[PDB]
């Protein structure tokens, strides 16, 4: 999230993140009108 | 059977939704089921007749 | 002998009230 | 373990009694389900050791009395289980 370049749309780039414990808690951080949008799961309970 | 929702699993449904599209999902599977069970009824009836 | 399990989802078996030493 | 415990192992909730199993599926087999294609037995993250899962006692029951206009006794019937249980 707070990489100074991001790649271009076309040349997308791609992370694995495993074997590690997740806190979305700090996620909450960015520009105050982030969309957080999310299909399957509900974004409150990611933490679970 | 998924009966068309994302899970067949009640608690599975009431773990990863929050309520809102959760009664949407749970309305889908428990009218599945209990169609499932009249049609088994039906039968029963008639095979006792 | 010529004529012939575990649920729990809450589908039960009653037994007949007529044994079938009272039959026979 | 052996009693009546709401368990949630990975996500995965339940209610039920965990019991040492005796199963002995291969070691990268994770889960363990059965002819209705529900979990019944699971094995612990923090320790591999196997457990099966079996839905806590439970059955119907049934009143046996006389007519409420002659008298008030009522019995109880217990549909299906050893009444040494209840």
């Amino acid at each position: 999230f707070n990489a100074t370049r991001f790649a271009s749309v076309y040349a997308w780039n791609r992370k694995r993140i495993s074997n590690c414990v997740a806190d979305y808690s700090v996620l909450y951080n960015l520009a105050p009108f982030f969309t957080f949008k999310c299909y399957g799961v509900s974004p409150t309970k990611l933490n679970d | 059977s998924k009966f068309g929702a994302i899970s067949s699993v009640l608690n599975d449904i009431f773990s990863r939704l929050d309520p809102p599209e959760a009664e949407v999902q749970i309305d889908r599977l428990i009218t599945g089921r209990l169609q499932s069970l009249q049609t088994y009824v039906t039968q029963q009836l008639i095979r006792a007749a | 002998n010529k004529v012939t399990a575990q649920k729990f989802k809450g589908l039960t078996v009653l037994p007949p009230l007529l044994t079938d030493e009272m039959i026979a | 373990k052996n009693k009546c415990v709401n368990f949630n192992f990975n996500g995965l909730k339940g209610t039920g009694v965990l019991t040492e199993s005796n199963k002995k599926f291969l070691p990268f087999q994770q889960f363990g389900r059965d002819i209705a294609d529900t979990t019944d037995a699971v094995r612990d993250p923090q320790t591999l050791e196997i457990l099966d899962i079996t839905p806590c006692s439970f059955g119907g029951v049934s009143v046996i009395t006389p007519g409420t206009n002659t008298s008030n006794q009522v019995a109880v019937l217990y549909q299906g289980v050893n009444c040494t249980e209840v």
